[PDB]
């Protein structure tokens, strides 16, 4: 709720998407080629060769660049899975992932967007730092890390963003000339866990009493 | 990718602390997963050599040595089982610090003098082998301080490497980066070829040229592979993880570490008629190094002889092909293979090497000669032979070109949200190794090296900039957005609305997992097939749910059994119905309730909830858009539900969902001895409401009537307040059915329904004539259709 | 053999809002989903923040008894919510996007009016703003408040606050809803916004007014009586 | 023309009971949402508020309109007799608005939150106890309130 506050109150549109989706829309539409080590069956759940449980909200961004023409703004909530399980990591978790195309859009419209959500979000003035990384789906790319002012009981990577590929966007009948854009993906548990002090992740899937009424 | 910086250094030395450089790195896009010191602190320990050692005269377990440090000869006690003379040791002498506060002193052990120590790797902090004493190359210089002679100032650096940087999996490619980050000079390894001896070699063909455009080959006669690896080459491999396994493998992967280039050794003598670089044929079997039996496909390339297949091309080579204890001969590999052609085939056999690895991700093109060279020159110094001549066969026109990519000045200012400088572009592309040639104003034409595999577009080239230039140094600005005043319809009872609903009457939110065990799938959905996981996570997390139920009750008994007696939940989300041809993925909000009606309190009844208790909460989520009306409880039947205690939810006859209690039959099997209460509704269905449309309100009183009627005890009702609302006529303004009555004072299969009738005139007072005749039709109509009578 | 009926639940149910409430929450919404911030003032207000920072000269008709309640001289009821888009010009400089609902008071009384009642007043101040940018917003408002893609007619009015000025209609031919206009230079000069810099619009309306047009209200008395035959109706 | 924006994402704390989120909580309570006269009786004022000058306007609509409320109270309290005149037993209303305290010079004006409540505990109904309303189920009312933003500890009912 509390992330799509953030962006709602600035003409961000929630998109919703299936669960159970297709290669395509999943990863093909991602610029994830069909040899790509994500699409296995250790990272992938299947129910055959092309339908599957999506790895992210990612194909509700591109049902959403298909649909229609720029100006797009939208937030993407949902349970997104995976097959590595064990602590550290469950095999449904929820996430937000963002995408803004417009005509003139910059990496500087992106750290200014994803540094002041952060402030938003955490309520404080906190340091955001931009660290390069990789994405088949954006180009360029950062990981983003905030200070331990939220404590890990000195940097903590909290979400990954980046400017969209031109090919995710050609794929998607938006010209790459005409239309830049920046997406950002972010784990809600992680957050959660942050924000309330949460320990173990374990806890967000038992439904015990006596951690769900510490939040009322 | 692992590395000890002080042979990075080697290449591009940064002139800035170790700090310093792990920091940076991380910050350019080489994350630092580790950053590790290669030994324990230590002083006063030097390059000693064992002169002569004797019995100890006191103690069979002791030798008495003759030990000198080039300056000086001392006499040391030792009782390690490999001290003996010739040997060249760490020789810690008086007045030496070893590790964990261990002053060296002199001693007199059993009656003999002892001016220092000699150390095992172990009591130095340099290995766990405490076995013996740590035996130093017969060359090492006497005299020379051990740290300095171990390089063991230095610290071991670790990377993870992002799928795009398969150049930076080599020293060399890491020393490039350091050498851009820093504009430092770079000085690679100089690489001299080695001169053929003889001109013995084996002919190469190139079968499949796309897949493998260069292949080199080299004859290296009469090699000792009995010979061992140098100490300098045993530290740097294993200081990038590379475990020392045999003199030839330890220089293939030293080259491969050093410059990137993975390699092969074959044994000679197992070569018949040359190399063929060609694709498998279907289902042709070989058996790898590691003794695993593969059963090829057609579109695997393979290194073969005139004969068989020898090697899976660049991922991993053959037992019978490969170097033995007996092999005196050798066939030296290094060629590159295509990344597109080679693309998951290692993972298709459930194989992954670091040349598997490293041709995947990319290997420059132009580098097999240089590595050639190199691996030619560390066999000869390793285990000696003669070198032939290098065949190189090559397809230039299969060899990776990549179109020069235009660069525009305004693309990177627009970008970036800054411009850089024309120097400073240039500067910056051209430390990268990129070819950049001046194409008019703030334009350019810039060439790709065939290192990097990642270049392609202008984005590219500005995601080089950003990255060196320092993404935080960057500007920060807001988008912009011509935004029109919107908004979603009035009369809608969102998702978000229903759970604050819910919330404030009383339930808790749960979430559960959207698979679960389909023996509990069975349970509440009998007869249906679920759409089932191809790889589930486990058995009991194979089924996707038809309903939320399974797991709002498995998470209400979860709490039962942690001491837990009034369970109120809920959860919404997404259902699955059907196989994946007409899957309906609906969102649902379900809930599940037991224990008592209210929380212990001095002031609330003692009542335990009941399905009335749960109807209020469907009532109240029902009418949340002002829409109540267009929903009806009509008495029906799941599997999952008690048939007695059930109604089916419905709208415009379409079904909304389900209420009622969960089965006797149902809790018995999951070891629930509470009463449940269920529901779940279509949320596409609870969504839409109705705006509200004024009526006039009247000046005059309302009249009331109340009405005890008796009827069969199993007419339902809401048919009789449906049928007394259409005999009402057009003044009723409420109808309230106050009591029901089904004791003593009336038969056994009849009920007392007491109801209150109340009328206003929206112009007028209402006589008591016409209420009265009003009233008379009403009854009329009930002894006409449900044979019913006044109390 | 423990089988029941499909009588009513048991207990409370739901009550509901007041219709103005609803309509309020609607407008701002509308807004605010675009980077407006609710903005609040005080109700017993001064000559200066009501008239004066207005552009309402001191022998103007509206400031009269007649029209305006007063404690005294200097003191009096708030005849409109612009004193609170005042009070936020004073304390920020540009940009400024504010939506400001709340209970306003004029002493003219007697059926279609009320001596109480709510409106929701609108101010964007930036440095290009345009009477274009103005009627884009307003058509835009009004056809996502009434659900609608009807016809916005802009007509030309006057305001001492405003200039130029317009009263809105939209079909059902025709029923003025509104108003606007482009702020007066002098409003922003008086409050140290320089009209060199900085364009704005602002834009009124009355809350009853709206809610009546939207629920089929004929009179307007209903709203304050709180009869529960009346109220009931917008649960 | 729309108007362009550089607009950053924000949002308000997480731990704070807005007022919107209050009014839906007493409307999921069984309240009915009333909305007052700001200006009462002054006879009515000083039955509520003994001994207190109410900020007295000069020119009132009517001399039963002429004193700002200091309670909404009064107010909520007409509107409740306003509809048991009206042939209603159960009126739960409630209220939000400012309150006039003090003379001009020092004039507090207050957002409050007040409600009203009389007749049967619960709506006529079979399943429902004919128990009239009592202190107990306004404390209820006032405690969920009290407790919407996870700080009902830190008030205390002396
Ligand atoms: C950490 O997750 C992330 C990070 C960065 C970008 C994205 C992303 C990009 C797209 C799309 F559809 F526009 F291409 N969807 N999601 C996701
Ligand atoms: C019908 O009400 C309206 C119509 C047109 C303009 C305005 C208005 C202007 C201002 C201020 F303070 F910014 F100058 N406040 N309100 C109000």
């Amino acid at each position: 709720e509390r992330i799509e506050q953030c962006f709602s109150r600035i003409g961000y549109e929630v998109a919703e998407g299936p669960e159970v989706e297709d290669d395509y829309h999943n990863f093909e539409a991602l610029n994830i080629p069909g040899h790509h080590p994500a699409r296995a069956m250790h990272d992938t759940f299947y129910f055959n060769a092309n339908m599957l449980l999506r790895t992210h909200t990612s194909p509700v961004q591109v049902r959403t660049m298909e649909s229609q023409q720029p100006p797009i703004r939208i937030v993407c909530p949902g349970r997104v899975y995976r097959c590595d399980s064990d602590l550290t990591h469950s095999p449904m978790f929820h996430q937000v992932e963002g995408l803004l195309v417009d005509e003139g859009v910059s990496f500087a419209d992106l750290k200014g967007t994803i540094e002041e959500f952060l402030r938003a979000f955490f309520e404080k003035q906190l340091e955001v730092r931009f660290r390069p990384s990789f994405f088949p789906f954006t180009e360029p790319s950062a990981e983003v890390d905030i200070q331990c002012v939220i404590c890990s009981g000195g940097w903590l990577e909290v979400m990954g963003c980046g400017m969209v590929h031109p090919n995710v966007l050609r794929m998607s009948n938006i010209d790459p000339e005409k239309f830049q854009g920046f997406a950002f993906g972010m784990g809600a548990e992680r957050l959660a866990m942050l924000r309330y002090g949460v320990n173990d992740l374990r806890l967000f899937f038992d439904n015990d009493l006596r951690f769900l009424g510490q939040f009322r | 990718m692992k590395f000890s910086e002080k042979w990075l250094r080697s290449w591009a030395n940064p002139q800035v602390s170790h700090d310093e450089l792990v920091a940076r790195l991380s910050m350019v896009g080489l994350e630092v997963d580790a950053d590790l010191p290669v030994a324990g602190a230590f002083s006063g320990v030097v390059v000693g050599e064992v002169l002569s050692t004797e019995q100890h005269p006191d103690a069979d377990k002791l030798r008495v040595c003759q030990v000198s440090n080039g300056s000086e000869t001392f006499q040391v006690v030792c009782g390690a089982p490999n001290v003996r003379a010739g040997l060249k040791i760490p020789f810690a002498m008086i007045g030496a610090e070893l590790p964990d506060d261990f002053k060296i002193k002199k001693a007199k052990l059993r009656g003999v003098e002892s001016f220092g120590m000699l150390c095992s790797a172990k009591e130095l902090q340099i290995s766990e082998e405490n076995a013996g004493l740590l035996e130093l190359p017969a060359d090492a210089p006497v005299g020379q301080d051990v740290r300095t002679y171990l390089e063991l100032a230095d610290y071991t650096i670790e990377v993870g490497l992002t799928p795009n940087r398969g150049d930076c999996l080599s020293l060399a490619g890491l020393a490039r980066e350091v050498s851009a980050i820093y504009d430092v000079p770079l000085a690679p390894v100089a690489v001299d070829a080695v001169a053929a001896q003889h001109d013995e070699t084996r002919p190469v063909e190139l079968a499949a040229p796309a897949a493998c455009p260069r292949y080199l080959g080299r004859v290296i006669r009469n090699v000792d592979l009995s010979r061992p690896t140098p100490l300098w080459m045993v530290e740097r491999l294993r200081r990038s993880d590379i475990r020392s396994i045999d003199p030839v493998v330890d220089v293939t992967n030293y080259v491969m570490i050093e410059l990137g280039q993975p390699m092969h050794a074959f044994d000679l003598a197992e070569i018949n008629g040359g190399v063929r670089v060609r694709m498998a044929e279907d289902g042709e079997k070989l058996v790898l190094l590691d003794g695993q039996e593969i059963t090829l496909r057609a579109d695997t390339l393979v290194i073969a002889d005139h004969q068989r297949a020898l090697a899976i091309a660049g991922v991993m080579g053959g037992e019978h092909s490969g170097v033995s204890d007996s092999t005196r001969d050798l066939f030296l590999e290094a060629a590159f293979f295509d990344t597109i052609a080679l693309a998951g085939k290692a993972r298709s056999y459930g194989l992954h090497t670091d040349s598997s690895h490293r041709f995947e991700r990319g290997v420059d093109s132009q580098l097999a000669r240089k590595a050639m060279e190199r691996a030619t020159r560390l066999i000869l110094d390793i285990v000696g032979g003669e070198p032939g001549p290098i065949v190189e066969q090559v397809s230039e026109a299969h060899l990776p070109k990549v179109a020069p990519i235009t660069l525009r000045a305004e693309r990177v200012t627009q970008m970036l949200g800054m411009p850089l400088d024309a120097a400073e572009i240039v500067r910056l592309l051209q430390a990268l190794e990129l070819t950049v040639v001046a194409d008019g104003e703030g334009q350019w034409s810039v060439g790709v090296p065939s290192h990097r595999f990642d270049i392609s577009l202008e984005v590219d080239l500005i995601e080089e900039l950003a990255r060196l230039y320092g993404y935080n140094r960057l500007p920060v600005r807001y988008p912009q957005a011509r935004l029109a005043p919107n908004n979603k319809p009035e009369a809608r009872a969102a998702l978000p609305l229903l759970r604050r609903l819910l919330v404030a009457r009383g339930y808790q939110e749960a979430i559960t997992f959207s698979f679960i065990d389909p023996a509990l799938f069975e349970l509440f959905d009998p007869g249906t097939q679920p759409l089932t996981l191809a790889n589930p996570i486990s058995a009991d997390m194979a089924a996707m749910r038809s309903s939320l139920w399974p797991g709002l009750v498995k998470a209400l008994q979860h709490n039962l059994n942690r001491q837990q007696s009034r369970v109120r939940l809920f959860e919404s989300g997404l259902r699955f119905v059907g196989q994946l041809e007409g899957l309906k993925q609906e969102a649902m909000l379900a809930g599940a309730i037991c224990g008592k009606r209210l929380p212990e309190g001095w002031a609330n009844g003692r009542d335990g909830v009941d399905f009335f208790d749960a109807k209020a909460d469907v009532e109240a989520v029902l009418a949340s858009a002002g829409a109540l009306g267009d929903f009806s409880f009509v008495p029906g039947e799941h599997p999952a539900l008690h048939p007695g205690q059930t109604a089916r939810i419905e709208r415009e006859g379409r079904l909304v969902g389900y209420l009622g209690a969960l089965h006797p039959e149902l809790a018995k099997k999951l070891d629930l001895e509470q009463p449940v209460f269920l529901f779940e509704l279509l949320l596409a269905e609870v969504v839409d409401g109705h705006l509200p449309k004024f009526r006039e309100l009247s000046r005059f009183p309302e009249v009331r009537r109340d009405l005890a009627l008796l009827v069969d005890q199993d007419v339902p009702a809401q048919d009789i307040l449906t049928q007394i609302r259409a005999a009402a006529g057009e003044w009723l303004t409420d109808l309230r059915l106050f009591d029901v009555y089904h004791g003593k004072g009336i038969d056994p299969h009849r009920k007392s329904l007491a109801v209150g009738l109340t009328w206003q005139h929206p112009s007028r007072t209402l006589n008591d004539d016409e209420v009265n005749s009003t009233t008379q039709n009403i009854v009329t109509s009930l002894e006409e259709r449900f044979n019913a009578t006044l109390r | 053999e423990r089988i029941d009926v499909t009588l009513p639940g048991r207990g409370q149910l739901s009550g509901g809002l007041h219709p103005v409430t609803r309509t309020l929450e609607r407008i701002e919404q509308c807004f605010s989903r675009i980077g407006y911030e609710v903005a609040e003032g005080p109700e017993v207000e001064d000559d200066y923040h009501n008239f004066e920072a207005l552009n309402i000269p001191g022998h103007h008709p509206a400031r009269a008894m007649h029209d305006t309640f007063y404690f005294n001289a200097n003191m009096l009821l708030r005849t409109h919510t612009s004193p609170v888009q005042v009070r936020t010009m004073e304390s920020q400089q540009p940009p400024i996007r504010i939506v400001c609902p709340g209970r306003v008071y004029r002493c003219d009384s007697d059926l279609t009016h009320s001596p109480m009642f709510h409106q929701v007043e609108g101010l964007l101040v930036d440095e290009g703003v345009s009477f274009a940018d103005l009627k884009g917003t307003i058509e835009e408002f009004l056809r996502a408040f009434f659900e609608k893609q009807l016809e916005v007619r802009f007509r030309p009015s006057f305001f001492p606050f405003t200039e130029p000025s317009a009263e809105v209609d939209i079909q059902c031919g025709w029923l003025e809803v509104m108003g606007c206009g482009m702020v007066h230079p002098n409003v922003l000069r008086m409050s140290n916004i320089d009209p060199e810099k900085f364009q704005g619009f602002a834009f009124g309306m009355g809350a009853e007014r709206l809610a009546m047009l939207r629920y089929g209200v004929n009179d307007l008395r209903l709203f304050f009586d709180n009869d529960l035959r009346f109220l009931g109706q917008f649960r």
